[PDB]
């Protein structure tokens, strides 16, 4: 039987969740371990740099977080749940999480890297993907999400700029900074402003649903090569979102017009991934008919695109200015970051 | 037409969160 193998296998991957989540793993490297390739990208937290494993030559992606910096934005909780939700989990889809340490100035997650960049800069490339193509990454988001919500996790922050693709065209789940484990509901106000379900800009209590809010948001943005709702400013952006109305582009099928009124459904007792079949009202809608749910999972089907060459291994990545790792001779913020 | 509609929105770039 298919849906008991489901169920077995979510009962096994919690127990193993749990185990990680009530003894997470610290300190399993050194900065010095590594040489630094190239900056990936920068935020207000700090920065994630393509990065050389010296004794094996392996690379990697390590996220560098100034403590200094998280204190003073106010992210001590998201970084501790980011790290403690990436040492736990353990899905063909999700990031690997190689090793984390501190120093006295700097946090450091050090994950598997993924060359193939991110969706977002392919998608903006070629403008949209056909529906087949969309299809192969929104089953990988539909396998993720069931994954995650079994394990009373909201994910909260999908976006093509958060998915990375790996060596076989596999899409990958990177970003952790917003996911909450929680059995109820929950109320704070993050996300991508495009991606917001109704229920979450209406400061009403919200649960898992608004994850499938967002892959209806995903599949339409790759499908279209736009969002179905955007705006100048986050505020117009809110109004359209609650309006309770979506056009589609007139190449869009029947069947994925269905599946999107579905996903972008304002009322949540209609909402699809919401019901009392839970995730299987999606699996088995008629744009999936020609997933093979288990190949997908098993990674057996041939990605729609495998990632010009210039030169060296990071051509086709955006240019950041190069700066220093400062690690201060004094601690910072020590009692903060003592769980890290 | 949307597409130009969605150039025109200034959000065609890496979208942060709130």
């Amino acid at each position: 039987s298919e849906q008991e193998s489901v169920k077995e296998f979510l009962a096994k991957a919690k127990e193993d969740f749990l185990k990680k989540w009530e003894n997470p793993a610290q300190n399993t490297a050194h900065l010095d371990q590594f040489e630094r390739i190239k900056t990936l990208g920068t935020g207000s937290y700090g920065r994630v740099m393509l990065v050389k494993h010296m004794e094996t030559g392996n690379h990697y992606a390590m996220k560098i977080l100034d403590k200094q910096k998280v204190v003073k934005l106010k992210q001590i909780e998201h970084t501790l749940n980011e790290k403690r939700i990436l040492q736990a989990v353990n899905f063909p889809f999700l990031v690997k999480l190689e090793f984390s340490f501190k120093d006295n100035s700097n946090l450091y997650m050090v994950l598997e890297y993924l060359p193939g960049g991110e969706m977002f800069s392919h998608l903006r490339r070629i403008g949209r993907f056909s529906e087949p193509h969309a299809r192969f990454y929104a089953a990988q988001i539909v396998l993720t999400f069931e994954y995650l919500h079994s394990l009373d996790l909201i994910y909260r922050d999908l976006k093509p700029e958060n998915l990375m693709i790996d060596q076989q065209g596999y899409i990958k789940v990177t970003d952790f900074g917003f996911a909450k484990r929680v059995k109820g509901r929950t109320w704070t106000l993050c996300g991508t402003p495009e991606y917001l379900a109704p229920e979450i800009i209406l400061s009403k209590g919200y649960n898992k649903a608004v994850d499938w809010w967002a892959l209806g948001v995903l599949i339409y943005e790759m499908a279209a090569g736009y969002p179905p709702f955007f705006a100048d400013q986050p505020i117009q952006i809110y109004e359209k979102i609650v309006s309770g109305k979506v056009r589609f582009p007139s190449h869009f099928s029947s069947d994925l017009k269905d599946l999107l009124r579905n996903l972008l459904q304002v009322d949540l007792t209609k909402r699809f991934g919401n019901l009392k079949n839970g995730v299987n009202d999606i699996k088995n809608h008629k744009w999936f008919a020609t997933t093979d749910w288990i190949a997908i999972y098993q990674r057996k089907v041939e990605a729609p695109f495998i990632p010009f060459k210039g030169p060296g291994d990071t051509s086709n990545f955006d240019d950041y200015e190069e700066e220093e790792i400062r690690v201060s001779i004094n601690e910072k913020c020590g009692k903060e970051f003592s769980e890290f | 037409t949307t597409y130009a509609d969605f150039i025109a929105s200034g959000r065609t770039g890496r979208r942060n969160a709130i």
